[PDB]
RNA sequence: AAAUUGUUGAAAGGGAAGGGCAUUUGAUCAGACAUGGUGUUUUGUAUU
RNA sequence: AUACUGCCAGCUGGGACUGAGGACUGCGACGUAAGUCAAGGAUGCUGGCAUAAUGGUUAUAUGCCGCCCGUCUUGAAACAC
RNA sequence: CCUGAAAAUGGAUGGCGCUCAAGCGUGUUACCUAUACUCUACCGUCAGGGUUGAUAUGAUGCCCUGACGAGUAGGCAGGCGUGGAGGUCAGUGACGAAGCCUAGACCGUAAGGUCGGGUCGAACGGCCUCUAGUGCAGAUCUUGGUGGUAGUAGCAAAUAUU
RNA sequence: UUGGCGGAAAGGCCUUGGGUGCUUGCUGGCGAAUUGCAAUGUCAUUUUGCGUGGGGAUAAAUCAUUUGUAUACGACUUAGA
């Protein structure tokens, strides 16, 4: 015998997980976040893009759409921490966002077999984007220069300090 | 794979090389506590090597575990490997260095048929 | 614009040290235009990335990043301590770190 | 015959070996290191100039307390010598290597000394006699000169989802 | 914010400027010092002359060549003062001094670029009035500097060149401010005024 | 750093198990360690301690 | 076998070299899970 | 009134580090109750990668530290051996 | 504060320097950081305990709670390794044992153990015990060998060779 | 491109005129999306090494021989088509 023996064999069984007293209470947002405000995206594809905050999803994310006809940011969800809220807001009593939810953003049911080793916007997404943007653009035209403001990107110039900046 | 275990940390990874083992070739690499009256290692000065302590002892729940999470068990023949058939999840078989190449193939064939994980499947293969 | 800086820069001054002992685990970051610790309280928790040009492509890119975050203020001069996933190489004393504005508090 | 660390092929190489050669090992190593990596013809002419003092073997490692010379300025060092015994042992081996190369059927024009190596052979004891009747070793340093001559000669792109989306983004945006 | 900042030396103190400079070098900012011969030292002129002669007294006894190089140029006496405020013996310190360039007068290309002062180290702001101050140019002159006059006869050339620059620059500032004043009192200008600009 | 009033990591000074290897003796101790732990009668506790004793500590009666 | 030496290759070097804490850079190395797996009509019913 | 000092079983916001245990007991709160719970230790969701990416070894560089070991000794790097 | 106040290598508030100080006196706060204190995790020791009516590998085991942990001379305990002995694994092995090398991997806090790769050729291991000529860096240690010094000192009395 | 000025390390600055791209000074119209909730998400600046296609030029030094203003050896100083 190369190795004599283990006398005390550990039991193969898995011990049951202790009961967890950690419920999922609903997430509060920062008081500066009001549906209809103009956020400033900070992370990801659309950094520096002004957007419009529409609905707080149950995914603890934010459903934003800076009007696609203006800045090109689609109906997409972002994280409430990677966005800077601003004092400016736009009226949103004319846009319907009830149908928006998590599985409307369900990307693709990926399995370990449907993996592409080497390396088409849904018509439903575009039409549902249009009926939203019609309400955003229609409201946004009352305030002057905000369409230009929303179109342009945001950047930290030289010599201005974000710790003492008010957005 | 292996049964659930806490994230294994060694709490010290650099080997405790003997003092001056680099300086003098005669001084072997294996650790020997320096027991001199003037030894800086013994006196535990700042900026010198760390001597082994009992504090460095690994977690008792994760002792003698390979990173894969299996305890190394060194098997040589078929019957000793038959001992682990009901303990695939916790033990991994290592064929001894003196097992012939023609004798490893029956062990490897038997181990894969019993689900036993072998950590040296490529040992002494002929190709 | 000509400036795409969504972050604010900082200098990796030094390791957290005593007179004759340093701790490479904790780095000190000096922010531009920041003087008082109360003002630097806006930068607590912000993510810090140290960006350096590597030798060869590592992930389809010649660049590499070491991530971190401001953990606490340090002194009265606005220097803030930063903890990094992997500590700074100690060659970047006085180098430039990028300090983004997320996780945004405002 | 288990030669040194060679980076060539036995097909396009020829070799010569010399063992227990009663020559100054330190002088031989410098001679070998001098011609190391040269084509045979020019190296052979090099050594002829060394006997006739037209050129000097540069002593680069074993060079302490030896006098300076003007002929070392060719090799960039101020210390060079003309070791007659070491050279004649080397060119004797170069001629052996050239004959071996011809026997194996190798091109004469492209033949160069790819690998040359000197090793300390067992040293023959003798007996000097010092002041106050003390005996000390007075021993040689033979060389195991070996050399081989050879003819001359003349990944997966992984990307992230963000990266792969980016590599597709810049293609489609600038057409 | 500048990639490199050019510090004027007129009205500064050797010590107080050096410490500010030495900290900013290690922090990474690149600094070039100009007009080092206009530096000041707190203490009457003759007192510093003794303080330098006591320093020049320190020579490696057995081989004076390899001893402390007692530089006399105002750039290098300031350079010496800044060394020791930085751990120049290590790689980090050596890289710091590499980012440092101290000059006499204002050699190009730094002549045509914005000079900067350190308010924190100025002779006016930091010395109680009536205290005797020592000009570094006069100190270097005595202790062995042989170019005090030539840099002077050339600074006169540069100063009149810069004076003619400000003549045409002040003319443009009159022009642009007059345009701004004329373009002021306008509906746009008033709306910026109440705006904050 | 604590002011150690008493010695630290000092052993109780009493036998915890029979130093003897006698397998049958360890059976008796095994039984009485059960009895002493599972009965509040001091008899089992005292007899258990007396079983640990050495040869000179157990003089013939 | 080591001392010691040669060659090749790699690396570094401003009055030492060597070591510790930490990381960069370079070189090199094991692990995943891709589990018999919530089954799925066997081409005269053991590939899910 | 306010300052100062003090108190709150007052609220609230931000930041850092940690997730040890592995069925149940227990103390307790809110609930008429059913039950839930921030109540005897972390869960839920999402994403990327699935390999040198993280990590290890080693070499080098940098920041700081590091005197040459044995012994005699009150005292060793010792110009003590 | 000044004179009193003079020592011999060059030189010392640690250095740079510092003059409403970066000096002296004093006070306020803010701030920095020890292997100190607090909290958590882990290691170990100790202590006090829980754990056997068909129920757990059948207890030097497992577990819980708590406190601590510096250390020379020295003491004790648990262990690792070496030569050999009894038993056992119906152990390994010429398809390759031992050995040796390995900035190759893993385990152990460590003594060390294991595996992979290369050379290699004939025996050798694990565990329970027994036994000892059993563990080396030192002893101006012994023997053997090899270095830097170093292609150096030197190979210059006896007139002298071509 | 007219010229100039700049010698402290000038290697930079200023101007005339013209062409050229853009122009957010104002109003429009079309595209952005799948990087799937972040992963700096790469844009700079030195040095070369292979080649594209033009420009431009067409040697010295050392050894060896020799001289001695030099000289331990180097070195120095000479001469030699």
């Amino acid at each position: 015998s190369a190795q004599k023996a283990p006398k005390w064999y550990p039991s193969e069984d898995v011990a049951a997980l202790k009961k967890t007293r950690k419920a999922a209470r609903p997430q509060k947002l920062r008081a500066s976040l009001v549906p209809g405000t103009v956020l400033i995206l900070l992370a990801g594809r659309f950094r520096g893009k002004r957007v419009v905050y529409l609905k707080h999803l149950e995914d603890n994310t934010l459903l934003i759409s800076g009007p696609f006809k203006v800045n090109g940011v689609p109906l997409r969800r972002v994280n409430a921490r990677y966005v800077i809220a601003t004092s400016t807001k736009v009226s949103v009593e004319g846009v319907n966002v009830e149908k928006f939810n998590v599985e409307y953003f369900a990307k693709e049911k990926l399995t370990k077999k449907e993996k592409k080793e080497a390396k088409e916007i849904k018509a439903e997404r575009v039409e549902d984007q249009k009926v939203v943007d019609k309400a955003l653009i229609a409201e946004i035209k009352k305030t002057p220069l905000l369409k230009q403001y929303l179109s342009a990107s945001f950047s930290l110039k030289n010599g201005d300090k974000p710790h003492m900046l008010k957005f | 794979a292996s049964l659930p275990h806490p994230k294994i940390v060694k709490k010290h990874t650099k080997k405790f090389k003997r003092h001056h083992s680099d300086r003098y070739h005669r001084v072997a690499e294996n650790w020997r506590k320096q027991k001199g009256i003037d030894s800086v290692v013994r006196r535990r000065f700042r900026g010198n090597i760390s001597q082994p302590k009992i504090g460095y002892g690994s977690n008792k729940k994760t002792k003698f575990l390979s990173p894969s999470g299996h305890k190394t068990f060194l098997v040589a023949n078929v019957k000793d490997l038959e001992t682990l058939t009901m303990h695939t999840k916790t033990y991994a078989a290592e064929i001894a260095h003196n097992i012939s190449a023609k004798n490893r193939v029956v062990i490897l064939a038997r181990a894969k048929a019993l689900g036993i994980k072998v950590t040296n499947p490529k040992g002494r293969l002929a190709l | 614009a000509e400036s795409h800086r969504l972050y604010v820069k900082g200098k990796h001054l030094s390791y957290q040290r005593s007179k004759r002992v340093n701790n490479p685990n904790v780095s000190l970051i000096k922010i531009e235009g920041v003087a008082t610790p109360q003002d630097a309280q806006f930068y607590l928790g912000k993510r810090i990335a140290y960006v350096y040009r590597a030798s060869k492509e590592v992930r389809g890119s010649k660049i590499r990043v070491m991530w971190g975050k401001v953990t606490r203020t340090h002194g009265n001069s606005g220097v803030v301590r930063a903890t990094f996933r992997n500590n700074l190489p100690a060659k970047t004393f006085g180098a430039s770190v990028r300090i983004f504005l997320y996780p945004s508090n405002i | 015959a288990r030669y040194g660390a060679t980076s060539t092929n036995p097909a396009k190489s020829a070799s010569a070996r010399g063992s227990y050669l009663r020559v100054s090992f330190k002088n031989t190593r410098e001679t070998a290191q001098a011609i190391n990596g040269w084509e045979l013809t020019k190296a052979q002419k090099y050594l002829e100039q060394v006997l006739d003092h037209q050129r000097a073997i540069p002593f680069r490692r074993f060079n302490s307390s030896i006098g300076r010379t003007a002929q070392g300025k060719e090799f960039g060092v101020t210390k060079a010598r003309w070791p007659a015994k070491s050279v004649k042992f080397v060119q004797g081996l170069l001629q052996n290597a050239a004959a071996n190369a011809e026997a194996k059927g190798l091109d004469a024009t492209k033949l160069y000394v790819s690998h040359i190596q000197v090793n300390q052979a067992p040293k023959q004891r003798r007996r000097t006699y010092r002041a106050h009747g003390r005996i000390n070793k007075y021993e040689s340093s033979p060389s195991h000169i070996e050399l081989v001559v050879t003819e001359k000669e003349e990944k997966v792109v992984r990307l992230t989802s963000r990266q792969r989306g980016r590599i597709a983004a810049q293609k489609r945006i600038a057409a | 914010v500048e990639p490199v900042v050019v510090i004027d030396g007129k009205g500064h103190l050797v010590g107080r400027l050096a410490s500010v400079v030495a900290k900013q070098l290690l922090n990474g900012q690149k600094i070039v010092v100009v007009r080092a011969e206009e530096l000041n030292i707190s203490g009457e002129f003759f007192r510093n002359k003794l303080k330098y002669h006591d320093f020049l007294r320190k020579a490696t006894a057995f081989n004076k060549t390899r001893g402390p190089f007692h530089f006399r140029a105002p750039s290098r006496i300031f350079y010496k003062a800044l060394r020791g405020m930085v751990s120049h013996k290590t790689a980090r310190g050596k890289a710091a001094l590499e980012r440092l360039k101290v000059f006499e007068g204002i050699p190009p290309p730094y002549d045509k670029k914005k000079r900067v002062v350190v308010p924190q180290a100025l002779r006016v702001l930091r010395l109680k009035p009536g205290r005797k101050y020592t000009t570094l140019g006069k100190l270097s002159t005595s202790v062995g500097w042989k170019y005090e006059d030539v840099v002077a006869k050339l600074e006169a050339k540069r100063k009149v060149s810069s004076a003619e620059y400000y003549a045409k620059k002040r003319a443009f500032t009159k022009k642009v401010a007059s345009a701004n004043a004329t373009a002021a009192e306008s509906d746009v200008a008033k709306q910026l005024a109440a705006l904050g600009y | 750093g604590i002011d150690h009033t008493s010695k630290q990591h000092k052993r109780s000074g009493h036998r915890t198990a029979p130093k003897s290897d006698n397998v049958y003796l360890k059976l008796l101790v095994k039984l009485y360690t059960f009895l002493a732990r599972r009965t509040d009668a001091p008899f089992n506790k005292v007899v258990l301690k007396a079983l640990f004793l050495s040869k000179i500590n157990r003089p013939p009666v």
